[PDB]
């Protein structure tokens, strides 16, 4: 019951998040 | 500077050895025990 | 089956036992030789004369 | 139907599946690590996880660190004492969780020396500043290729700190999750009745 | 004896310095911590005081055993013991023989031996087989006294063969030799097990043997044994013999 | 004659130098007060003949020896302190005991420390047993210990969390030492 | 790489702390640095492993669990002619000179035999039962006469082994036309398992021949 | 310990310190050996 129940009831893709993901700014390059 | 201690019943000291039986037991068998 | 692989579990754990038991006696060389350096040593010092 | 409704619902049903002993290829270890960070995830409430490290906050020192895989780490022909497979320090504690491997003459080589525990801890006291005076380290085996209930229940008492009400609040399925030891090998037994029982050693 | 015991069983005390006098429990008796004074003088904490709870009951004790007639060691702790286990104060018995343990009055065989005595009387092989693996695991070697204990142990619980069975055991992997009160027990065994056939040759022999090869000479339990077997067979050599 | 009341003295008085250097915080008042019995007694090794205190100082040698040793940091040349003693040391062939080795090592608070005090018993040709040998590299393995473990507490705190590194380190320890912990079998003929 | 260990001694692990000599003993050797290299052990016998221990709990209680200090036991050394036959020419010699102890080699079918004449009542005792190179045979008499009075091998030479079927056994057990408890045959299975000839023919089966004594 | 000194400084990221270099500063001080010109080199890589 508690399994049924609590089933029931319950970014982008960019240039710059991949670099900053890497640690590495535009700048830099 | 110290606890008192009350009570020495003195017979009770008359009774690293291990560690030279051992050594020389070794020694005996790598040396003084051969052919 | 399992006599097999309890028999060539046994070999290995020999195996390490071994080891440590020749780790152990590379002491006991170790300090015989400290002995040899001494007597050695001082022997060589009267061949200086 | 019936497996769809199993994937729908017990989300963690690899886990249990893999907790009972089914999974012959990899074992138990993967799903223990997924298991322990994902109590570790509801323990905290700011959790940075990476490779093989997952932290809470700062404060309260709740890191697990999957050190290595004690069954392909251990050679048998070697001479060394400390192998073990998870490390979960929880606030002034720290424990070491190690699947005891199947081979008896290799388990002795993997349970650690007292020495290296006191090391162990020396180094925790150094790298998070935590005082000598409360850190103590408890040594943890569990079974090689399956978990016991009692096995979980404890995991989840010493490692996490939680009863066992609050324990099969937190996951439902624990309350009838019913393992026993198989009597079949008494050697697991005894040592890890022994090691459950040794104390905290503490410096 | 066992009013002190009762009160080290029932509240243990405590070991923190100056403790014995702010407690009614254990009154007071008319830098170098006591841990390190026993460590590197081999003093043991209850020959010593620092003025705490348990030195306080160390002396209270000691005060009542030699007030008894022993000695405050070793050697009166298994005479303590086993007259406390011989009539069947086994818990205050062995709450004794922890405080003493841990006071610093090692756990000998011996002191193994008088704690034995009170499942012994009763028969509990259980409970004797538990003492027998208390010792192995703090790393005490069994003694002939504590086989003889366990052999006493099955004999009042009437598994006679055990007994024999014992005796046997030790001789080939305990490589301790039989003593006289060893053949005095199997004989006694022997008096009264029926597991065999042949209890009664095999008494003979054992006493032909003890006698003649063992060198010792029969004493009055011995031949009290060895008659008390020969009185029950209605067959004229044995009579006679 | 005068040589030994001399040497009477100069233990005594090396012997009221241990208690006044018992809380010695300051590094330099120790250095320069430890340099200046040098000179005032001339143990320098140009004095061979009955003039030398050292062969006199049977015990308190021990202990200068070990007063001059925390040189942490502003030497002003302080490392020719610890070589004269060990150049007397050398020449009269005294053996170290594994006890003072231990303790003189003690003192020392860095691993470049313990590196320049062990070249300098190389550099002199000192005495010791195989024990005494163990016991110093053993010491020196914790120094590294210690130090890799305050690096690693000092990177905790800018970083908010332990690094990979820094729990292997923890598991681990340092790396390959003549004294691993791993192995703790090895070690106990020579340690008693 | 990988080099496989060929002999015995290298299979079993062995130092050969000696310089060229390969089959110098090293039992004490390995004994003594093990010994030290440790007290939670006491000296009764010990088993390398826990579910090696006995089932009978007595003897479980005489035996003590000890990782790899259960290895190298023993206090005696082993003092052609196979084993059988030199432990049947130690006890005859010992028994004839009315000693009381006498070392013999201790092998598995030496030291079987030798529980089951203990069992049959012709030796009083051992000592020093759990050592794998000799144990001690406390011997038995009765009135100045040793129990023993023959002991010899199935090999009368030292060359000849055997192979004694169930009817060999039946045979054994009904000799000379009569019921023979009073001699004793024992044989080694196919299982390892050293028995007399009564519990052979009880289980219907045979083995190879080691000796007969009375 | 120049080229110690040099690992210090290409190890920026793999445990990179200022006091291992201070340490490292240290073994030429007081292990009684002349420093060089690569050394002068490695301690300028090391400070930038």
């Amino acid at each position: 019951r508690r399994l049924e129940e609590a089933q029931t009831s319950p970014r982008r893709r960019t240039l710059e998040d991949v670099l900053k993901r890497l640690g590495k700014t535009t700048r830099d390059l | 500077e110290h606890p008192a201690i009350w009570l020495w019943y003195p017979w009770r000291m008359n009774p690293h050895m291990p560690q030279r039986r051992a050594l020389k037991n070794v020694h005996g068998a790598v040396f003084n025990d051969l052919t | 089956e399992k006599k097999r692989i309890e028999a060539r579990q046994m070999m290995d754990g020999r195996q390490a036992l071994k080891k440590k038991h020749l780790d152990l006696l590379r002491e006991f060389h170790e300090r015989q030789f400290f002995f040899w350096y001494e007597r050695a040593s001082e022997r060589l010092q009267n061949m200086n004369l | 139907e019936l497996v769809a409704h199993i994937v729908r619902n017990y989300s963690q049903i690899d886990i249990i599946y893999d907790f009972l002993g089914f999974n012959y290829s990899e074992g138990y270890r993967s799903s223990l690590r997924r298991y322990m960070e994902y109590l570790q995830c509801k323990t905290a409430e700011n959790v940075r996880a990476s490779g093989r490290l997952v932290t809470g906050d700062k404060g309260e020192h709740n890191i697990l660190f999957d050190y290595c895989v004690s069954r392909e780490s251990l050679v048998s022909g070697d001479s060394c004492q400390g192998i073990i497979d998870f490390l979960y320090i929880n606030g002034n504690d720290v424990t070491l969780i190690i699947i005891a491997s199947d081979n008896p003459w290799l388990r002795n080589r993997q349970l650690p020396h007292r020495r290296q525990m006191e090391g162990i801890a020396r180094r925790v006291c150094f790298v998070l500043g935590i005082p000598p005076s409360e850190v103590r380290i408890r040594n943890l085996l569990l079974p090689p290729t399956y978990l016991d209930k009692g096995s979980i229940v404890r995991l989840n008492d010493i490692v996490f700190r939680l009863s066992n009400e609050q324990s099969n609040l937190l996951i439902p399925w624990l309350t009838n999750y019913n393992k026993e030891l198989d009597p079949k090998d008494v050697d697991y037994t005894a040592l890890a009745k022994t090691t459950n029982e040794e104390e905290w050693l503490t410096l | 004896l066992l009013e002190i015991g009762n009160k080290l069983l029932r509240s243990p005390p405590s070991p923190e310095p100056l403790s014995g006098k702010a407690s009614k429990l254990y009154p007071p008796v008319g830098r170098l911590r006591a841990e390190e004074l026993s460590a590197k003088y081999n003093v043991p904490m209850a020959y010593i005081d620092d003025s705490s709870e348990a030195s306080n009951a160390s002396k209270s004790l000691a005060l009542v055993m030699e007030d008894v007639g022993l000695e405050f060691t070793e050697d009166g702790l298994t005479v303590v013991i086993s007259a406390l286990s011989r009539q069947g104060y086994g818990t205050i018995g062995r709450a004794i023989f922890d405080f003493a343990s841990t006071m610093g009055l090692g756990p000998s065989a011996e002191m193994y031996k008088a704690l034995m005595k009170y499942a012994s009387r009763r028969g509990d092989v259980n409970e004797s087989m538990a003492l027998i693996e208390e010792m192995k695991g703090n790393g005490i070697t069994p003694r002939i006294g504590n086989w003889h204990e366990l052999m006493y142990t099955f004999y009042k619980a009437k598994d006679y063969p055990a007994v024999s069975q014992i005796v046997d055991n030790m001789k080939m992997y305990a490589n301790i030799e039989p003593n006289e009160v060893t053949f005095v027990l199997q004989l006694k065994a022997l008096a009264k097990d029926n597991s065999q056939l042949n209890s009664l040759p095999e008494a003979i022999q054992l006493f032909d043997q003890m006698e003649n090869v063992y060198g010792f000479i029969a004493s009055r339990p011995h031949y009290d044994a060895m008659m008390f077997h020969l009185s029950q067979s209605p067959r004229p050599e044995m009579r006679l013999r | 004659y005068a040589a030994m009341e001399l040497a009477a003295e100069a233990r005594r008085e090396i012997h009221e130098l241990w208690l006044s250097a018992e809380t010695a915080l300051e590094r330099e008042k120790r250095v320069q007060q430890v340099a200046a019995l040098i000179e005032k007694y001339k143990l320098d090794p140009s004095t061979p003949r009955e003039a030398d205190v050292s062969r006199g100082l049977g015990d308190a040698f021990d202990r200068l020896l070990l007063l001059c040793l925390p040189l942490g940091k502003t030497d002003a040349k302080g490392t020719d302190n610890l070589e004269r003693l060990m150049h007397l040391a050398g020449r009269n062939g005294r053996e170290l005991s594994v006890r003072t080795i231990q303790h003189l090592f003690a003192r020392t608070d860095s691993f470049a420390e313990a590196l320049a005090v062990f070249y300098t018993m190389r550099r002199c040709h000192v005495a010791m047993n195989m024990e005494a040998y163990y016991s110093m590299l053993y010491s020196l393995q914790r120094l590294e210990e210690e130090g890799w473990g305050q690096h690693f507490r000092n990177e905790y705190e800018e970083n908010g969390a332990p690094s990979e590194q820094a729990m292997d380190f923890i598991v681990k320890g340092i790396s390959n030492a003549l004294l691993p912990e791993n192995k703790p079998w090895l070690g106990r003929v020579m340690f008693q | 790489g990988h080099r496989l260990l060929h002999g015995k001694r290298e299979r079993e692990g062995s130092l050969f702390a000696v310089a060229n000599d390969v089959k110098r003993d090293e039992r004490l050797l390995r004994q003594q640095l093990n010994a030290l290299l440790e007290t939670p052990l006491v000296d009764l016998p010990g088993v390398e492993r826990r579910r090696d221990l006995p089932a009978d709990p007595i003897t479980r209680l005489f035996f003590q669990h000890k990782g790899d200090h259960a290895l190298y036991y023993g206090t005696y050394d082993k003092p052609l002619y196979t084993p059988i036959y030199d432990f049947c020419h130690r006890i005859r010699e010992a028994t004839e000179q009315r000693k009381r102890f006498v070392v013999v080699p201790s092998t598995i079918e030496t030291r079987g035999c030798a529980r089951v004449m203990h069992d049959h009542g012709l030796v009083a005792g051992f000592r020093d039962f759990h050592n794998d190179r000799a144990f001690a045979v406390e011997l038995k008499y009765f009135q100045g006469d040793s129990t023993i009075n023959v002991i010899e091998p199935c090999s009368y030479d030292g060359r000849t082994e055997f192979e004694w079927s169930p009817k060999m056994m039946r045979r054994l057990l009904n000799t000379h036309g009569i019921h023979n408890r009073l001699v004793v045959y024992i044989c080694r299975t196919a299982d390892n398992r050293i028995i007399d000839h009564i519990h052979a023919v009880k289980e219907n089966i045979g083995g190879r021949g080691l000796m007969m004594v009375h | 310990i120049n080229s110690l000194l040099l690992a210090n400084s290409n190890a920026i990221s793999s445990n990179g310190s200022l006091s291992m270099t201070e340490e490292l500063v240290g073994f030429f001080t007081l292990l009684k050996i002349r420093p060089n010109a690569d050394t002068e080199i490695c301690v300028n890589l090391c400070r930038d």
